[PDB]
C-alpha cells in the first residue's frame, strides 16, 4: 500500500491493533515489520508444535512415517468413560499380548476365478480382482479380551450389577442366558487407548471382542484364550490393531497357518489410566430395523434384461425387477400411511379428526416427555396456532409421523459388530459351544455353483451370529443335536442380506447363510467368511454392520394352546375384548364370507398367537400369562410366506417379500462380479496421482511438519472428505435409480459426454471411450466415494481440485458419460484451481472486499483480462482435448484461460439444473421435511422444475418425473412422495381449521412475498424457494396474525415494556421484605430495555417449578403478570430468542383472555378472504430491512442524483451494466420492472415511479427496535390496516414529511414519471400452475399421440 | 345441603343437576353458584343458546341445563367443558390440587410431593433401584400409609384434648390422601426422570443418516452435545435429590412451615455445584501411589461440607454406601470441564486517518455467563437505574452516599477497642453501621443485598474457622471495604472512574464487589446447568475425560512426571515442561529464577494452563454470520492463529498454541 506522502508500505490483514502496536505504532508496516511479525509467529508456532510432541504425542519417532503421524495424532483427542483405580493390588495395569498380522491368501481362490470366468468382465479386470484376493488381512484392527477382563472393564466403568455377575457367572460356566439377561451380553467394548509407556507412545485402535469359553470351546482360538487366562494377560491385539508403540509382535500361527496348539506369548505391560470405553454401544438383539437407504436404491445397479431373476413361482428380467422390487417397497409405504391415515380419521376429501390429531399428539409428548404446562395445553384441545410456546412442535410431530410412517421403512433385522473369524471357522476336537446347523466346516465365501437344474446361482457366503430370536423362540437350542435344528427351523430362515453404511457399491452388499448361532453372550456379533474385508473394505473397527433377516412363521406346541386357553378362560377374557385388542383385523375385511359373525375360535386362535404366545408385545397379556404359566419351545420355524398379490401380504409378508427379491438379485449369475469386485476403484485415483503427484512421500524439508501453514494446509485436505461423502453417495444412488430413464438438457450440449437428439442426456451404463479405455458412470462414482471415505487415509481427492466449488460440475460430467481422465484433467485445470482458492479467500472475513458485488468469477476473468490482453465477451466455450488439458498443466498453453473460465461457468450453471433434479429425489430420505417450510420448497421446487419443462426453457431439465411415475408405473419414490409430501399438503389444504400457517392463504403469500424479491445477477425470485427469507416470512407471519389478539394491542410498546420493567424490580425488592419468594420472578434478569430468562438448559422439573410459580403470580398479582405477558410478545413475538418466557406462560392466561375464539374467528375470517392480509407485506420489509434479500443494498456509487432534492432524501436507479442485477424481469408490454424496497447505507427506499430507463427512489420509514446489548428485537404490526412506527427520531420524520411534500410536488406524469404501480412482472408460470394441481405435476403420463 | 337450583325453572322445588356437578368439581359452594351465574350472563346465551326461555336439544342434560362434558386422557386426566352452538369449546378451567389453598401454592404441593418422594425412596430405593424401577411398589398404598402414620399421634393429640387446629392438621393429612393419584402422577414423573431411557428407533435413525452423510464412529453426535447429568446413575441422582436445606440461622437443617416435615434442596443446584469442584479430577501415579479417585472426590466434598453445610448427610451417605455405588457416583461426576474459546474480531476505521484498523479479542463463552460476573453485570444496569437516571449523574445522592460511609469510618475509628474479640461484641458496637452499609450498597444498586450475606460479607468466608476470637477480621473486612467504598465514590465523584463507559463494579471487583456477588450467591440455588449455545446446537461445559485433558489435569496436580519428562533422551528439550516447572534456563545454563521464585512461579503457570475447544470465530455484534472448526476459511482461521499466537507480546497477555492438526477429526 501507499500513504499519503506517496511512501510505500504494507498493510496487514487481520492483525489486531494491539499486537501491531507491539512492532511499530505506525499505520502502515515495512518490509522489516512484516517479516518481525511473521518470523515471530512461525518460530514459535513451530515450537509450540514441537513442544506438543514432546509432552503429548510423544517422539515421532515411534510411528511408521511422517505421513502417518498425523493420521495417529488424533489418538491424543481420543474421548471416553474413563475406569476407576487405586482400590485394589495392581489395578493401574493390565498385560497386552501384541500378534502379528495374519494376512492369508483366500483359501478358495480357484471357485472365485472360475466364478469371474462366467462375470463377462475384463480379463484385466479379473486378473486385479484375484491378485487383491490373493492378500487379505483376516484380523484388520482386531482384539480380543478374556471374560475376566471384560468383567473389570465394566465394573470400573460403574456399569457393574448383580446380573451382570449372574451373566458373568453363567458364561465362565457356558451357560445359556435366559431372556431377561439378553440385553446384558459381552458384547465387543467399542474401547481405544493410548498412552505413553516407558516414554513410548503406545496406541490402541481395536474392537475388543470377548473370548467366551463358549466362543473358544472347541475352536482353535480356544488354546489362544487358555494362555490369556494362564498367563493374566487380559487383552490381546494385532499388530494393525496397535497404530504406535506396539513391541515385537509373537507368532501365534503354524507354517499351515493353523494356530500354535501351545501358546506362549510376550506381554506388554499397559496403564489402565490411559484406557477408555469410547462408545458405549447398546446391546440391540434382532429387532424390526430400519432398512438401509442405500441399499435399497443401489440394488438396481447389477440388474440387467439379459438374466432371468427367479423367485419361487415367479420369473423377471432386469426391468421386471425394477418395478417389482419398487411395487413391494411402494406397497409397505402405502400399508403404513393407511395406519397413519387410520389414526387420524382421514375422510375421502382429507378432512382429519381433531381428537384423534390431539390424542396421538399427547401420547407423543407423553412418552417423550413434557412440561405440564405443555401436554395441558394439548389436553385442552386448544387449536394449534393457540399455542406459543409449541407451535413449532406440534408442526414438527405432525410432519415426523408422516415421514417416518411412508417413508422409515423396516425389516427384521439389527446392528451387528463383525468379529474375525480368525481361529473360530477351524475345529478342533468336539464344539459344545457354537451351535452349529450344518456339518462344521470353514466359513466360505461367495462363489458361483450350479444347482440341481444346472442353472449357475451364487453360493452364499457363511456367517455365524448371534441369533436371539431363535434362543427366545427355541430354548435349549445350545442343548439340540445338530440334525434336530437343521430340521427344525427353514432353511430359508437361516439366511440373511448384510450391508453396510456408506454403500460405497454392490460390494457393500452381501448375500449370507447361518451356518451357526453364536453364544447369546456375544451381544450384536457377526462372524463372516475370511475374504469379507477385502471385499467391503472393511476394518474391525469401524461402525457396526447391518443386515436384513425374515420374518419367522411359528408352529407353537398344544400345550402353549392349551395353557393359553386354561388362562383366558380362567382371568375371564372376553370373546369380543379378544376381538378389541386384535386391532389388525386380518380376516374382518375379507375372510368373514363364510366367518360372519359366527366364528370366535379363529379370533381366539389368532389373539393367543399374536399376544399371548408373541415374545414382544406391549399389550402386556404375555408377561402377565409368563408370569405363572411357561411358554414351550416351537415345533417348527419356517420362513413366512408371501403372495403374488401384494395386498393379501401384511407388512411382515411384504417385508419378506423384499427380502426374497433382494436374495434373487444378489445370488445371481450375473451379479457375481459387482459382488465380488472389491471396493477400492482407482482409475480416478491414479489419474490424479500420475498427473499431480503423489502426496504420500513428504520431507520436511525446512522444518515442514512443525509448520502453522502446513499444518493448517493439511488439516483443510484432511476435512475435505466429510462433504463430498454424502454429496457422492447421493449422486451415485440416485444415477443407480434412474439409469433406465434418460434425463437431458432441453436444448444444451455440454461439448463432452453422451448426446440424444442434440441434448446431453444422463446416466447411461458406460462413459465416452478415450484412448482405449471406458468406464462405467457407478464405478466412476464409486472411485469418488471411496475417495471421500477414506480421505484420511490417503487424501488425493483434493489434489484435483475437486472440492465443493466443482462437486456439482465434475457430478454433472461423470453422470453425462464424460471420460474419467477428462474430467481429472478439466477440474484440475490450474486457473479453475486458482478459481477455487480465490472463491474460499474472497467470502473471508479478513479479507475486505474491494468491491463488493463482484464475484470470484468476475475477479478471476478481470485478471485474465488483464493479463491476456483479451476480453470474456469474446471468449467462447469449448469442447477441449486432453492433450490440451494435460499439457496445460504440465506446461502452460497460451489462450485457454478465458475459455475454460467460460465453459466452467456454463457447466456450473446447468449442474445447478442437475442438482436441482437431485434435490427433489430425496423423498425417500427426508420425506415431506421437517418443517412446513420445507414442504413449501419442495412444493415450490416441483412446480418449478414442471414450469421450466413444460415452457421448453433452454437450459431445463426432461424426464424428471420419471423418477416418480414411468411406464406408465408407478415407483418407488412416486409413492413415498405420493404419502408425504402430497398427503401432508392435503392434510394442510383441507384442514384449514387448524394449521392456519400451513392454510392455503399463507402459502400464497409467501409465494407472492417471495415474487416481490429480486435475487443477485437480476433474477426474479419467484416461488418461495430460499430458506432464509422463508424463515424470516414464517418468524413475522406469526407476530402479524398475534399481533390482532385483544390483549397485545398496546400502543407504544417500548414505553409499555418499560414500565412492566419498572413494576418487575419494584416486586423484587418489595419480596426481600417477605422472606419467601417467588420462583417465576426469581428467575428474571432484568437487562437495560427487556427482562427473561437466560437461554441455559433447563430440566424437566425446573421448567414445571417456572410454570408453576408463574400461575401463582396470575393468582397473587394478576396485573403484574399480565404484563410480564404481554411484555414478553412485544419484546420477541413469540420467537425464540436468548431471554424466551414463552414456554412459561400459563396456558390458563391464553384461555382466559380466549384466545380460541380469536384463532377460530382468524381461521374463518381467511377462509373466505385473504385481503386482511394484504397490509402485510410492507411492515414485513420495514421490520427486517436490514435482509440483503428483503431490501438490497445498492452502491452508492451508481446512484444518480436528482434535480430540486439532495441525494439522500430521493434518488434514481438507472438501468444500466452495473444495475441489471436489480430488474426482476419483463412487464407485458416488455418494459424492465425494479425492486420495491432497497436500503442505500443505512436509508431504506420504496420505488415510486419510473422514467425512461430509470427508477426513483424515495425514502421511507422504517419499523421495529434493535438494541443488542438487551437482546432486543421490537417488531411494530398491525393486522389488516398499515402502521406507523413509534421509533423513528424526529428530525428524521422532519426530513420524511419534507421528502413527501417534494416528491408529490414534482413527480407526476407531467414531468415524465410513471408511477410505479403499472409495472408488474409478467409471469408466464402463473398460469400452468392454476392450469395444473400438484398431483398432476408430480405424476405427468398426460395422454399425447 | 343449600343447593343451586335451576335458573330456567325460577321459583320452584327443582334444583340445578349441572349445579350439583359443578359443586362436585370445583369443591366450592360459592364458585359453583358463581360459575352457575356466569352461565347465565347473556353472552353464553348468545354464543351457546338459550336454554332459560328456549328449550335446546344438542348442548343441554336432562333438565334443561346446558350438560358439562367431562373428558378423561390418556393419562387421567379430568378436563370439563362446555359446548356451545358453533361446536367450539367453553373451557371451564378447572384446577388441579382445590383442596390446598396457600397463596404460593406451588411449594406447599411440592413440599408434600417432595415428602412422599422421600418416603417412598427410603422404604423402597433405599438399597438399590434398578430392578424395581417404581412398578413393584404401589404408590396408593405408600400414600394411604405415609398418611396414617403422620396422621396417628394427630389423632391422638386430638383425642387428648380438642382444639380446631389439631382438626385443622388432621383435614390437612385427610387432603393429601384425597389428591392421592395427583401426587402419585407427580411421583411417578419424578422417579421415571431419574432412570434414563434408551430409544433404539431414533437412535438407528440419526445413526444411518450420519453414517451417510459420513460419520463414522463417535464422531457421530459429539461428545458436548450429550448432557452431564445423563452420566449421573439413577442411584446418584436420587442420592443427590434427597438433600435437606440447611436454615442459615440455626445451622441446621430446615424443616418445611407446612408439614413441618424437613424440605430438601434441589437437585439440579447441587448437581451443578458437585460438577465445578469434582470436575477434573483423575487417577495419578502419584509417589508410586495410585489415586482413587473416589477419595479425591470424598475430600473436595469434606472441604466443601466445611462451607455449605448442606453437603454435611451427602458425606455421610458416601460413607454407609456401597463400593458399587461408589463406582456409580464417581463415573456420574468424574468428567472434566471443557471450556469453549469464541473468537470476536471487530473492525473500527481511524479518527482522522479514515483506515481500518482491527481487534481479535477470544472469549471463554463456557464460564462467560458464570454466576458471580452476571451479578456484575446485574448491579451495572441497577446502578444505571438509581444513580444515572438518562445519563445525568445524582452526584448528590453519591455525595450523600459518601457523607454516610466517611461517618461510618470515623465511628469505627472511634470505637475500634481490641478488648472486642467475638462476633457478638462486633455486632454490639457496629449493627446499625452494617445497616447502613447494606443501604449505602442497596442504593448503588445493589438490589438484591441480605444481611445474611453481609455477615459472610463480613466473615471474609469463615465460617467454622473464626470460632471464639473474630471480632479482628470482621472488623478487617468492614473497615477495609468500606475504605474501599469511599475510594470507589472518590473515583466515582470525581470521574476517574466514568460510569456512562466502564462498569464501577467490575473495576472494584477485587477489592469489593467479587467477595459481595460471592457471598450473597451464597444463599441462592442456581438450577441452571452449564452450556453455551452455538450455531443453533446447545453444547455442555462437561464432558466425559480426554487423553490431552488428563494429561494437562496430570501436569497441573502431579508435575513431577514433568520432570521425569525432562528426564528421558526426546522430553529433554521440552521447553515448556521447563516453563511449568519453573527450571527456566539462561543462555549459559544457569536458572533464570531463585529457588522461592521458582516455586511460586510454577504453581501460576500451572494454573494459567487452560486446554479449550476452538468452538467459532465471529464479527462482532453478528454471531449468527460465525465459523466453527468447520465452516472456517482458512484465511480466517489462519489470522485467528496468528494473533492467538502473538498476544505473548503484548504485556498481561497469553498465547493460545493449538495442538498438531488432529487428522481429520
Ligand atoms: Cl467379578
Ligand atoms: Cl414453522
Ligand atoms: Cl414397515
Ligand atoms: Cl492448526
Ligand atoms: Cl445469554
Ligand atoms: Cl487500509
Ligand atoms: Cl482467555
Ligand atoms: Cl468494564
Ligand atoms: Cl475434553
Ligand atoms: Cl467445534
Ligand atoms: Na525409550
Ligand atoms: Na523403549
Ligand atoms: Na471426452
Ligand atoms: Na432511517
Amino acid at each position: 500500500t501507499v500513504n499519503k506522502d506517496g511512501n510505500k508500505g504494507f498493510h496487514f490483514h487481520g492483525l489486531d491493533k494491539s499486537i501491531m502496536s507491539e512492532y511499530t505504532d505506525d499505520i502502515q508496516l515495512t518490509e522489516f515489520d512484516i517479516s518481525h511479525v511473521v518470523s515471530d509467529f512461525t518460530l514459535n508456532s513451530i515450537l509450540a508444535s514441537i513442544e506438543y510432541t514432546k509432552l503429548f504425542t510423544g517422539d515421532p519417532a515411534n510411528y511408521k512415517n511422517m505421513v502417518d503421524f498425523f493420521k495417529r495424532v488424533p489418538a491424543t483427542y481420543t474421548n471416553g468413560t474413563n475406569l476407576r483405580l487405586g482400590l485394589e493390588a495392581n489395578d493401574h495395569l493390565f498385560d497386552v499380548a501384541v500378534l502379528e498380522n495374519i494376512v492369508k491368501p483366500s483359501a478358495y481362490l480357484k471357485e472365485i476365478g472360475e466364478s469371474l470366468k462366467l462375470s463377462d468382465l475384463s480379463e484385466a479386470e479379473k486378473k486385479y480382482i484375484l491378485e487383491a484376493y490373493e492378500d487379505v488381512n483376516q484380523t484388520d484392527a482386531q482384539a480380543w479380551i478374556t471374560p475376566k477382563r471384560w468383567a473389570f472393564l465394566i465394573s470400573r466403568t460403574g456399569k457393574w450389577n448383580s446380573k451382570y455377575q449372574s451373566v458373568y457367572n453363567k458364561i465362565l460356566k457356558s451357560e445359556s442366558l435366559d431372556a431377561s439377561e439378553m440385553k446384558l451380553a459381552a458384547q465387543p467394548l467399542k474401547g481405544v487407548y493410548f498412552g505413553l509407556v516407558n516414554n513410548t507412545p503406545t496406541y490402541l485402535k481395536y474392537s475388543q471382542a470377548v473370548l467366551l469359553p463358549q466362543l473358544v470351546a472347541g475352536t482353535q482360538l480356544q488354546s489362544l484364550a487358555d494362555a490369556m487366562n494362564k498367563q493374566d494377560i487380559g487383552e490381546s491385539i494385532v499388530l494393525d490393531g496397535v497404530k504406535v508403540g506396539a513391541t515385537t509382535p509373537n507368532i501365534v500361527t503354524d507354517e499351515n497357518g493353523d494356530i500354535l496348539k501351545s501358546i506362549s506369548l510376550n506381554p506388554l505391560t499397559l496403564s489402565n489410566a490411559d484406557w477408555k470405553l469410547q462408545q458405549d454401544l447398546p446391546v440391540k438383539t434382532i429387532k424390526p430395523t430400519l432398512l438401509g437407504s442405500q441399499i435399497q436404491k443401489n440394488i438396481y445397479s447389477s440388474l440387467t434384461d439379459e438374466a432371468t431373476y427367479t423367485i419361487e413361482n415367479e420369473a423377471f428380467n432386469g426391468s421386471g425387477m425394477f418395478q417389482a422390487i419398487n411395487d413391494t417397497v411402494s406397497a409397505m409405504s402405502n400399508l403404513s400411511i393407511a395406519g397413519l391415515s387410520s389414526e387420524l380419521g382421514k375422510d375421502s376429501e382429507g378432512k382429519i379428526d381433531k381428537r384423534k390429531l390431539y390424542d396421538m399428539l399427547e401420547r407423543e409428548m407423553l412418552d417423550k416427555g413434557s412440561a405440564i404446562n405443555l401436554l395441558k395445553s394439548i389436553q385442552k384441545n386448544l387449536p394449534i396456532e393457540a399455542m406459543p410456546g409449541i407451535k413449532d412442535k406440534l408442526y414438527n410431530i405432525v410432519f415426523s409421523k408422516i415421514n417416518s410412517a411412508a417413508v422409515k421403512l423396516k425389516t427384521n433385522g439389527g446392528s451387528f459388530i463383525q468379529l474375525s473369524n480368525f481361529g473360530l471357522d477351524k475345529q478342533t476336537a468336539d464344539a459344545k459351544g457354537i451351535t452349529w446347523l450344518v456339518e462344521p466346516s470353514d466359513l466360505k465365501p461367495p462363489v458361483i455353483e450350479k444347482d440341481a437344474d444346472g442353472k449357475n446361482y451364487i453360493r452364499p457366503g457363511q456367517i455365524f451370529m448371534s441369533h436371539v430370536q431363535i434362543a427366545k423362540l427355541v430354548p435349549d437350542y445350545a442343548k439340540m443335536d445338530s440334525k434336530t435344528l437343521s430340521s427344525m427351523i427353514d432353511p430359508k430362515a437361516l439366511r440373511a442380506i448384510g450391508y453396510r453404511i456408506p454403500n460405497q457399491g454392490q460390494s457393500s452388499n452381501d448375500p449370507l447363510q447361518i451356518v451357526g448361532i453364536l453364544p447369546e453372550a456375544m451381544g450384536d456379533t457377526i462372524v463372516a467368511y475370511t475374504e469379507i474385508p477385502t471385499k467391503t473394505g472393511s476394518d474391525f473397527d469401524i461402525d457396526k454392520m447391518y443386515v436384513m433377516l425374515p420374518n419367522f412363521k411359528v408352529e407353537h406346541t398344544k400345550k402353549s394352546f392349551k395353557l393359553a386357553k386354561d388362562y383366558i378362560a380362567q382371568n375371564e377374557i372376553t370373546v369380543e375384548e379378544m376381538y378389541d385388542e386384535l386391532e389388525d383385523h386380518g380376516f374382518n375385511i375379507d375372510d368373514i364370507a363364510n366367518g360372519e359373525e359366527v366364528t370366535e375360535s379363529a379370533i381366539t386362535e389368532a389373539f393367543i398367537k399374536n399376544h399371548i404366545l408373541n415374545s414382544n408385545s406391549e399389550l402386556e397379556y404375555h408377561n402377565d400369562f409368563v408370569k405363572q404359566h411357561n411358554i414351550d419351545a416351537v415345533n417348527k420355524i419356517d420362513f413366512l410366506g408371501y403372495s403374488e398379490e401384494l395386498h393379501k401380504n401384511k407388512s411382515e409378508q411384504l417385508q419378506n417379500r423384499l427380502f426374497d427379491l433382494y436374495w434373487a438379485v444378489l445370488t445371481n449369475e450375473k451379479t457375481y462380479g459387482d459382488l465380488i469386485t472389491p471396493i477400492d476403484f482407482p482409475h480416478v485415483k491414479d489419474e490424479i496421482k500420475r498427473v499431480f503427484g503423489d502426496n504420500s512421500k513428504q520431507t520436511g524439508e525446512n522444518l515442514k511438519f512443525h509448520d502453522p501453514l502446513y499444518q493448517l494446509k493439511l488439516k483443510f485436505t484432511y476435512a475435505g472428505g466429510k462433504s463430498g461423502v454424502g454429496i457422492t453417495a447421493n449422486m451415485l444412488v440416485d444415477h443407480n435409480r434412474s439409469k433406465g430413464i434418460d434425463m437431458q438438457f432441453n436444448q444444451y450440449n455440454l461439448g463432452v459426454g453422451h448426446t440424444q437428439n442434440g441434448n446431453t442426456v444422463f446416466d447411461k451404463e458406460y462413459s465416452e471411450e478415450l484412448n482405449g479405455t471406458r468406464f462405467k458412470i457407478k464405478d466412476t462414482i464409486s472411485a469418488f466415494l471411496n475417495a471421500f471415505v477414506d480421505n484420511a487415509k490417503d487424501p488425493y481427492i483434493n489434489d484435483g481440485n475437486f472440492n465443493t466449488y466443482t462437486s456439482s460440475v465434475a457430478f454433472m460430467l461423470i453422470r453425462a458419460g464424460v471420460h474419467p481422465d477428462w474430467i481429472i484433467s478439466f477440474i484440475g485445470q490450474p486457473v479453475l484451481r486458482e478459481l477455487a482458492d480465490f472463491t474460499q479467500r474472497y467470502e473471508s472475513k479478513i479479507i475486505p472486499k474491494e468491491d463488493v458485488g463482484k464475484s470470484s468469477f468476475d475477479i478471476i476473468v478481470e485478471k485474465y483480462e488483464t493479463i491476456n490482453q483479451e476480453s470474456y465477451k469474446d471468449a467462447e466455450s469449448r469442447a477441449f482435448s486432453l492433450d490440451t488439458l494435460q499439457e496445460s498443466i504440465e506446461v502452460g498453453v497460451h489462450g485457454i484461460d478465458l475459455d475454460v473460465l467460460k465453459t466452467f461457468k456454463g457447466f456450473q450453471e446447468q449442474a445447478k439444473r442437475l442438482n436441482e433434479s437431485v434435490q427433489l429425489s430425496r423423498f425417500d430420505t427426508n420425506g415431506s421435511g421437517k418443517n412446513i417450510l420445507d414442504l413449501i420448497i419442495l412444493k415450490n421446487k416441483i412446480k418449478n422444475l414442471y414450469v421450466s419443462e413444460q415452457t421448453q426453457q433452454k437450459g431445463s431439465m426432461m424426464n424428471h418425473f420419471k423418477k416418480y411415475h414411468n411406464n406408465g408405473k408407478i415407483t418407488s419414490l412416486g409413492t413415498q412422495v405420493k404419502n408425504t409430501l402430497l398427503f401432508t399438503d392435503d392434510i394442510l389444504n383441507n384442514n384449514p381449521s387448524l394449521f392456519l400457517l400451513g392454510s392455503k392463504p399463507i402459502q400464497d403469500l409467501v409465494n407472492s412475498i417471495s415474487n416481490n424479491l429480486v435475487d443477485s445477477r437480476g433474477g426474479s425470485r419467484g416461488l418461495l424457494t430460499n430458506e432464509d427469507v422463508g424463515k424470516l416470512f414464517y418468524k413475522e407471519v406469526y407476530k402479524y396474525i398475534m399481533a390482532d389478539f385483544a390483549p397485545f394491542k398496546v400502543g407504544d410498546p417500548m414505553a409499555y415494556i418499560k414500565d412492566t420493567i419498572f413494576d418487575l424490580v419494584n416486586y423484587k425488592t418489595e419480596d426481600k421484605q417477605y422472606d419467601s419468594s417467588n420462583f417465576f420472578i426469581e428467575n428474571m434478569t432484568v437487562y437495560e430495555n427487556s427482562f427473561g430468562i437466560t437461554n441455559k438448559n433447563k430440566s424437566v422439573d425446573f421448567q414445571d417449578r417456572l410454570y408453576r410459580s408463574a400461575y401463582d403470580l396470575m393468582m397473587e398479582n394478576p396485573e403484574l403478570a399480565n404484563k410480564m405477558f404481554i411484555s414478553s410478545f412485544l419484546m420477541n413475538g413469540f420467537e425464540n430468542k436468548l431471554i424466551d418466557i414463552k414456554e412459561y406462560i400459563p396456558y390458563q392466561w391464553f384461555l382466559e383472555n380466549d384466545i380460541r375464539s380469536f384463532i377460530e374467528s382468524k381461521n374463518t375470517g381467511l377462509k373466505d378472504s385473504s385481503e386482511s392480509l394484504r397490509s402485510f407485506e410492507e411492515q414485513f420489509i420495514k421490520n427486517n430491512s436490514d435482509s440483503n434479500i428483503l431490501a438490497p443494498k445498492v452502491s452508492q456509487s451508481v446512484i444518480k442524483s436528482i434535480k430540486g432534492i439532495k441525494s439522500k432524501h430521493v434518488f434514481e436507479l438507472p438501468i444500466n451494466d452495473k444495475t441489471k442485477r436489480y430488474i426482476l424481469g419483463a412487464t407485458e408490454t416488455k418494459e424492465e420492472v425494479l425492486p420495491n424496497y432497497v436500503k442505500v447505507g443505512s436509508d431504506l427506499y420504496r420505488l415510486k415511479a419510473y422514467r425512461e430507463k430509470s427508477g426513483v427512489y424515495v425514502r421511507t420509514n422504517k419499523l421495529g427496535f434493535e438494541d443488542p446489548k438487551s437482546f432486543l428485537s421490537i417488531k411494530e404490526y398491525k393486522f389488516g390496516t398499515r402502521t406507523g412506527g413509534n421509533f423513528t427520531g424526529e428530525l428524521t420524520k422532519q426530513e420524511l414529511v419534507y421528502t413527501n411534500q417534494w416528491v408529490n410536488e414534482n413527480i407526476t406524469l407531467a414531468n415524465g414519471y410513471i408511477s410505479a404501480d403499472s409495472r408488474t412482472v409478467d409471469n408466464p408460470a402463473d398460469k400452468i400452475l392454476e392450469q395444473n394441481s400438484l398431483e398432476n405435476i408430480l405424476f405427468s403420463q398426460n395422454n399425447v399421440v | 345441603a343449600c343447593k343451586i337450583e335451576n335458573i330456567k325453572y325460577k321459583g320452584k322445588e327443582v334444583e340445578s343437576k349441572l349445579g350439583s356437578q359443578l359443586i362436585d368439581i370445583f369443591n366450592d359452594l360459592d364458585r359453583a353458584k358463581e360459575e352457575y351465574d356466569k352461565l347465565s350472563s347473556p353472552e353464553f346465551i348468545a354464543k351457546f343458546g338459550d336454554w332459560i326461555n328456549d328449550e335446546v336439544e344438542r348442548n343441554v342434560n336432562e333438565d334443561g341445563e346446558p350438560l358439562l362434558i367431562q373428558d378423561v386422557r390418556q393419562d387421567s386426566s379430568k378436563h370439563y367443558f362446555f359446548i356451545l352452538k358453533n361446536g367450539e369449546r367453553f373451557d371451564l378451567l378447572t384446577r388441579e390440587f382445590d383442596s390446598f389453598t396457600s397463596p404460593d401454592l406451588t411449594n406447599e404441593i411440592k413440599e408434600i410431593t417432595d415428602q412422599l418422594s422421600y418416603y417412598i425412596y427410603n422404604k423402597h430405593f433405599s438399597s438399590d433401584f434398578e430392578q424395581v424401577e417404581g412398578a413393584k411398589l404401589n404408590i396408593q398404598n405408600e400414600i394411604s400409609q405415609f398418611v396414617k402414620e403422620g396422621k396417628a399421634p394427630v389423632q391422638a393429640a386430638y383425642n387428648k384434648l380438642q382444639d380446631p387446629d389439631i382438626k385443622d392438621l388432621l383435614d390437612y393429612y385427610d387432603n393429601i390422601e384425597k389428591h392421592s393419584d395427583e401426587f402419585e402422577s407427580e411421583i411417578v414423573k419424578f422417579f421415571s426422570e431419574k432412570k434414563l431411557i434408551i430409544k433404539d428407533a431414533e437412535l438407528e435413525d440419526v445413526t444411518q443418516e450420519g453414517l451417510n452423510e459420513g460419520l463414522q464412529g463417535g464422531d457421530l453426535v459429539q461428545a458436548f452435545e450429550k448432557n452431564s447429568k445423563d452420566n449421573a446413575t439413577a442411584n446418584v441422582k436420587l442420592m443427590l435429590s434427597f438433600l435437606p436445606k440447611i436454615d442459615n440461622l440455626t445451622g441446621e437443617p430446615a424443616l418445611g412451615d407446612y408439614l413441618n416435615k424437613p424440605v430438601f434442596r434441589s437437585f439440579d443446584s447441587i448437581h451443578s455445584e458437585l460438577l465445578e469442584v469434582l470436575s477434573d479430577i483423575t487417577t495419578l501415579h502419584v509417589q508410586g501411589e495410585v489415586l482413587d479417585v473416589f477419595s479425591s472426590m470424598y475430600n473436595k466434598i469434606k472441604e466443601l461440607a466445611d462451607f455449605k453445610k448442606s453437603f454435611k448427610p451427602l458425606l455421610e451417605i458416601l460413607d454407609t454406601i456401597d463400593e458399587q455405588k461408589k463406582t456409580e457416583f464417581v463415573q456420574a461426576f468424574y468428567l472434566s470441564k471443557i471450556n469453549f474459546y469464541t473468537t470476536t474480531i471487530e473492525t473500527l476505521e481511524t479518527e482522522d486517518q479514515n483506515n481500518t484498523l482491527t481487534t481479535f479479542k477470544v472469549q471463554n463463552v463456557s464460564n462467560a455467563n458464570n454466576p458471580i460476573s452476571s451479578k456484575l453485570t446485574e448491579y451495572y444496569t441497577n446502578f444505571k437505574y438509581k444513580i444515572l437516571p438518562g445519563g445525568k449523574l445524582n452526584k448528590g445522592k453519591l455525595k450523600d452516599l459518601q457523607s454516610t460511609v466517611t461517618s461510618l469510618l470515623e465511628k469505627t475509628r472511634k470505637e475500634n477497642n481490641p478488648k472486642y474479640k467475638s462476633d457478638s461484641d462486633f455486632y454490639e458496637v457496629f449493627e446499625e453501621g452494617v445497616v447502613e452499609l447494606m443501604q449505602v450498597f442497596e442504593d448503588l444498586g445493589v438490589d438484591s443485598i441480605t444481611f445474611e450475606a453481609m455477615d459472610i460479607f463480613l466473615k471474609q468466608f469463615r465460617f467454622d474457622l473464626p470460632e471464639n476470637n473474630a471480632y479482628k477480621i470482621m472488623y478487617q473486612q468492614y473497615q477495609g471495604k468500606l475504605t474501599n467504598l469511599n475510594n470507589l465514590l472518590k473515583d466515582i465523584q470525581s470521574n476517574k472512574i466514568n460510569p456512562y463507559k466502564i462498569n464501577p463494579f467490575k473495576n472494584y471487583s477485587n477489592l469489593i464487589f467479587n467477595s459481595l456477588a460471592e457471598a450473597e450467591n451464597y444463599f441462592i440455588e442456581n438450577n441452571n446447568e452449564s452450556t453455551i449455545f452455538s450455531n443453533g446446537k446447545t453444547y455442555w461445559n462437561f464432558a466425559r475425560p480426554s487423553y490431552i485433558s488428563n494429561r494437562i489435569n496430570t501436569f497441573k496436580n502431579n508435575p513431577g512426571v514433568l520432570r521425569q519428562l525432562l528426564n528421558t533422551s526426546y522430553g529433554q528439550s521440552s521447553l515448556w515442561a521447563k516453563h511449568l516447572l519453573g527450571e527456566e534456563k539462561n543462555v549459559t545454563g544457569d536458572f533464570v529464577l531463585a529457588g522461592n521464585a521458582r516455586e511460586s512461579a510454577s504453581e501460576n503457570r500451572l494454573k494459567s494452563l487452560e486446554l479449550s475447544i476452538f468452538n467459532s470465530l465471529q464479527e462482532k455484534d453478528k454471531g449468527a454470520e460465525g465459523n466453527d472448526n468447520g465452516s472456517i476459511s482458512i484465511v480466517d482461521q489462519l489470522a485467528d492463529k496468528l494473533n492467538k499466537v502473538l498476544r505473548g507480546g503484548t504485556k498481561n497477555g497469553t498465547s493460545i498454541y493449538s495442538t498438531v492438526t488432529p487428522g481429520d477429526k
